[PDB]
């Protein structure tokens, strides 16, 4: 429960700076908001600034809008936090169940108070009738992202589930390779990271979404029949 | 859903009040039709027929392109828009058609009309087309009730919803919760409408109850060869056949892309000869995400059709 | 109350299986019993043809019935109410290898005990990969999100195989839980947690026993009241 | 891991006792080589060389098939099996070479031997053959130390673990935790060993201490160009190049399927002329999973070389 020694004063915002490419449409969005370190709550003001308005459901660039905002318990080590000082990133692959794919390339950093991001969304081969281009998507339901060490980096893997307007659901398969560019102390064992990402409340409003991502790390609570493996 | 405003649209926004003040009215049978009239170049008529949940407002930014070659006239269908209510209080296809053909006589049209239809309003232009083969110069259509519906395949995920509506919960869905205006309609538009634009669309059906019935009994006219109302399936079948032969008749299909119904109907549209196809980016309410593009497409089409004072119009 | 279906709490699930990884026909099996709002079931998985089998064992361990799962009655139970007749899944597994396997099983009822009948056919497993290389310790725990889709609930889940070098090897699992009785209250959306762990540990064996817990739940975060979705 | 018994095995299970009983010892330098001997057809000798963690026992169900055409001698390497420990307690590659060639002179061999090698076993039989070129009738290898290690590519994911034992952890990895015998050995056999077959491989190293050092120090001689013991790199370099030239000398390679190292080494194998290739059931200790096919493949190969 240290903080000031890491470049980090608990109190810390975010400023996202996305640029994008879905199918054919070169857009360029942007985020502004904040949350906090140890309970790991967050929310940010995403706002298109080129290629408005969007030919595709917006909700697919929202996992692109940091795991610094994660609530870590004592019994599990926090790669993303321990990371900085200065150089840490990810590389992320989506496959939407309809067959469309997506690739995401960040670069987080620390300036004053906290984080900057340069994201780079890019999707392809989504189907006409698919929930993304049909903008059926109400939003994502929660799910637990598995997190496991592989040497110099962490791999994360969840199945994110879009709630469609019809009550049914649209799933995709995401998988993440977080690699902090300064080598960093301890690397965690294997565990879960659970999110529920929701969008705040914008009525009809001005033209901005705001979402509230908060994620807390945990361990399978059905504890082990001690005489077993693994 | 989410959606963001078009940045540069609000500059040229036309609110409802600004539209309605540009509309005309006339009595029609036991009621009246609010409507909009270019007026000049009346040697031709291009009628634009909106469909469910919309009204003539649907066309506000499309029409300014066609106006300088042909008269444009854009009704609000009966019980919708600022038009009058319907006598029996009913609103099925033929109810809409009786009131609409009446209004076609009180207008001093040329012999051969140019039609621009969307959704059910293209079914209205298709029906009149079948019983009026000699009064038709061209049909522009889009998101249209082409043919009967045999299976829900390349169709949007809206079975169930349909049967749910042909059921005493369509009352509660439509009459009380304004399902097709307040959800389905901004649902099927890419940009986010400005509050006052949506205020146009909502102005008719703002109050709960029987002023919402056309938005309910319109989809209840949907031609499922299984379970759909038989007289409607017989109409579209009849004009589909006539439309498949209509070599005579020049047409234009604006595909929406993704579109809503566009995907399931592009192939039916292809079964109509003398059709030139085009494509604009939208959902179902294409007009609300690309009227300047549709605008000029319909333009060069009417200009090209209107040299019927010589040769054909689709070399070769 | 769990009379109805013709099914007692604890119940003996004889679990015959039929398999084919790659080149190799193998006709395993499994004898067991378990509980139903416990979520806990044990099986003495015997291998009964194609010994020795040429691939890490655990790929067929998820093949060995979500009848066994703590469904708190605030989330409806698809599988319990598919009985007496039972149900069926079709599972599609995709290993990060690129290798794949489909799991086809019928969970009938035949003398007061769960006669399941699993089928399992894998291939495109890579030689230098942790399944041919038999480097799998076992399955980590998992969280299978469930959602309704007409007369079906599909399950989707990310399984991680823990390897001898501590590293992990994961895969992705989509399951078509189609009933065969028509069942009322279909469920909303929720996850089933598993810890599946092997426990006849260090034996002279001839057979492996695993014990799976299975609980349905929702979350520990919960929404800003604002919601959406 | 998990693993099921091949059930067809126990009908013919040769326990440790009923292996060692059938061996004869002989004094060699300050100690001795327990070893097996077919004895009979002695106008040829085919010498069998097990590698790390194992012993002459690893060739039991292989060796009968080819006993009827030549004398076969299967040693335990020094410090392994019932063979006796090394004088200085050092166990590097040449140590094993010292006690083994020394032992050779004691056997009244033909002056044209056939070596059959496995693991580091193959390394001994390669580096002998380089230095005794006039006396190799033929070579047979498998899971072999063919050439040096630059590219980890087609290789099992065993780096870092190598770094973990060329580390000072390895003492408490292997002496303390008998890692290669208890964790690694059954891990890399397809079938499960009947609990007494395991009892065999385990008994030599049944206790903590430097008595396990052979299993720790064999892999610390891994011929890695970067970071590997230079002399070992130089040895394998040298017998490779000769091996690569050994056009006149009949060879036979046996990759295992999947294999373990076979995958990564097999390219290097046919960089040696005159190699007959074959393929058999299994992982690294292939003798556990396909001995009989291994058996008759080595038999029919020797038959060929003995026809001129
Ligand atoms: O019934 C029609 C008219 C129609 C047009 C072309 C065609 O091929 C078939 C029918 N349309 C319709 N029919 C059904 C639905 C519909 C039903 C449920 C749902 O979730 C989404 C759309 N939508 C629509 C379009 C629409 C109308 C009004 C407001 C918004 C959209
Ligand atoms: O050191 C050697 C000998 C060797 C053989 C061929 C070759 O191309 C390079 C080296 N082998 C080795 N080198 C490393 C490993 C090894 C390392 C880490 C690990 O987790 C598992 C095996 N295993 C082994 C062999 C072995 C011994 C006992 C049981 C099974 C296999």
């Amino acid at each position: 429960m240290d903080l000031a020694k890491l470049g980090l004063k608990e109190v810390m915002p975010t400023k996202i700076n996305l640029e994008g490419l879905v199918g054919d449409h070169a857009f360029s969005m942007e985020g502004v908001g904040e949350g906090n370190i140890l309970e790991g709550t967050q929310e940010v003001k995403i706002s298109v600034t080129k290629g408005a308005p969007l030919p595709f459901a917006f909700d697919i660039v929202s996992v692109a809008f940091n795991r610094a905002y994660t609530g870590y318990p004592e019994e599990i080590s926090d790669y993303f936090l321990q990371s900085f000082p200065e150089g840490f990133t990810y590389e992320r692959n989506i496959r939407y169940q309809d067959g469309g794919t997506a690739i995401v390339k960040s670069d987080i950093s620390l300036e004053d108070g906290k984080f900057i991001v340069n994201v780079d969304f890019k999707a392809k081969d989504l189907r006409r009738m698919g929930p993304v281009m049909q903008q059926d998507i109400v939003g994502m339901q929660p799910s637990y992202e598995s997190m496991y060490t592989n040497v110099t980096s962490v791999i994360g893997e969840c199945i994110i589930a879009f709630k469609l307007q019809t009550g049914k659901h649209f799933t995709y398969h995401m998988r993440t390779v977080y690699k902090s560019k300064k080598p960093v102390e301890t690397m965690p064992l294997y565990h879960f990271i659970q999110h529920r990402l929701v969008k705040t409340n914008v009525d009809t409003a001005s033209g901005y979404v705001v979402q509230h991502e908060t994620a807390i790390a945990a361990h399978s609570t059905i504890k082990k029949i001690e005489g077993s493996l693994p | 859903t989410s959606k963001v405003y078009d940045p540069e649209q609000r500059k040229r926004m036309i609110t409802g009040p600004q539209w309605w003040a540009r509309c005309k009215q006339m009595n029609v049978l036991d009621s009246f039709i609010n409507y909009y009239d270019s007026e000049k170049h009346a040697e031709n008529a291009v009628i634009f027929l909106h469909g469910n949940a919309t009204s003539s407002y649907l066309w506000r930014h499309v029409v300014p392109h066609i106006e300088p070659v042909a008269r444009c006239i854009i009704p609000d269908l009966i019980g919708m828009g600022k038009s009058g209510k319907s006598g029996n209080g009913s609103y099925r296809l033929l109810d809409h058609y009786k009131y609409l053909t009446a209004w076609f006589e009180l207008l001093n049209l040329p012999k051969k009309i140019i039609f621009v239809g969307h959704d059910w309003g293209a079914a209205l232009a298709f029906h009149y087309a079948y019983e009026h083969q000699d009064r038709i110069k061209a049909i522009v259509h889009m998101e249209s009730v082409v043919d009967v519906i045999e299976s829900w395949d390349e169709w949007p995920d809206i079975e169930e919803d349909i049967a749910l509506i042909k059921s005493e919960e369509g009352e509660k869905m439509v009459l009380e919760n304004n399902f097709f205006v307040e959800t389905v309609l901004p649902s099927k538009i890419m940009r986010k409408l400005e509050p006052e634009e949506f205020a146009a669309y909502l102005e008719p059906f703002k109050e709960k109850g029987e002023v919402r019935r056309p938005t309910l009994s319109w989809p209840r006219e949907i031609p499922l060869v299984k379970g759909g109302k038989p007289d409607v399936v017989q109409i579209v079948r009849n004009y589909n056949a006539y439309l498949r032969a209509s070599d005579d008749l020049p047409k234009l299909f604006i595909e929406s892309d993704p579109g809503f119904f566009s995907n399931a109907i592009v192939e039916g549209a292809k079964k109509f000869p003398n059709t030139e196809f085009v494509k604009v980016k939208g959902l179902h309410f294409l007009q609300e995400d690309a009227p300047d593009e549709m605008g000029k497409y319909i333009k060069s089409f009417v200009e090209r059709v209107l040299k019927n004072e010589q040769s054909g119009l689709e070399v070769l």
